[PDB]
């Protein structure tokens, strides 16, 4: 009982530190920005 | 049908030793008629000869002590089987008889004497008998082995596992 019990939970600990490893170790326009500030800038300077 | 084993065995007789008392000039009579003593026995032939003529280290200290053991071997030397013979006696509680069978071998190239070969241990404590080690030791193996199942089985039973852990309580 013992040492069948205790063989299978190292196995079973066994492939859950594999898959720890697996997870864990491998590593792997501006134009259109130019008149949306203006038009903010502009809008802005209206409104305050 | 259920027996009790003979070494076990305890026999108590409070109306013997009222009448008569414990003493080693009646230890055999106290004895004779406990279950132990086999009807068999020279030791009863030779008190049936008794009756019919009169109706008509310590080995050597109780040796030499009485003469009654005295006319015990003279009695007893010309009848060879099963006998009952004194052990040791130590007054005024205490007495042990010799349970030992002989075979008086006189043939010719033995120049040995009868063999006596011993058959039982018997204990008389006060006015109680006692009559293998062995099985003592392998009962209280076995039953502590019991409890140790018994304990162990619980303790597992109290056990918690946990793959993040291991085994705790």
């Amino acid at each position: 009982t013992m040492q069948l019990i205790k063989n299978v939970q190292d196995l079973l600990i066994l492939t859950r530190s594999i898959k720890e490893k697996w997870l864990l170790n491998q590593i792997p326009d501006e134009k259109q920005i130019e008149e949306l500030l203006d038009n903010c800038i502009e809008t802005f300077v209206a409104e305050k | 049908m259920n027996v009790t084993p003979l070494d076990e065995l305890q026999w108590k007789s409070p109306e013997w030793i009222q009448v008569f008392g414990l003493r080693t000039e009646n230890v055999l009579d106290y004895f004779a008629e406990s279950p132990f003593f086999d009807k068999t026995s020279n030791n009863q032939v030779i008190k049936m000869q008794r009756q019919f003529s009169q109706l008509n280290p310590a080995r050597r200290q109780i040796l030499f002590k009485y003469p009654m053991y005295m006319q015990l071997e003279e009695e007893l030397m010309k009848l060879d089987g099963t006998e009952y013979v004194l052990s040791s006696v130590r007054e005024p509680d205490f007495w042990v008889i010799r349970k030992q069978r002989r075979t008086n071998n006189s043939g010719v190239g033995s120049a040995k004497g009868p063999e006596i070969i011993p058959l039982q241990d018997y204990y008389i404590i006060g006015a109680n008998i006692y009559q293998t080690i062995f099985k003592i030791v392998q009962s209280r193996l076995m039953s502590t082995s019991y409890h140790l199942n018994s304990t162990l089985e619980s303790l597992y039973d109290l056990i918690e596992f946990q793959p993040s852990q291991g085994v705790h309580y």
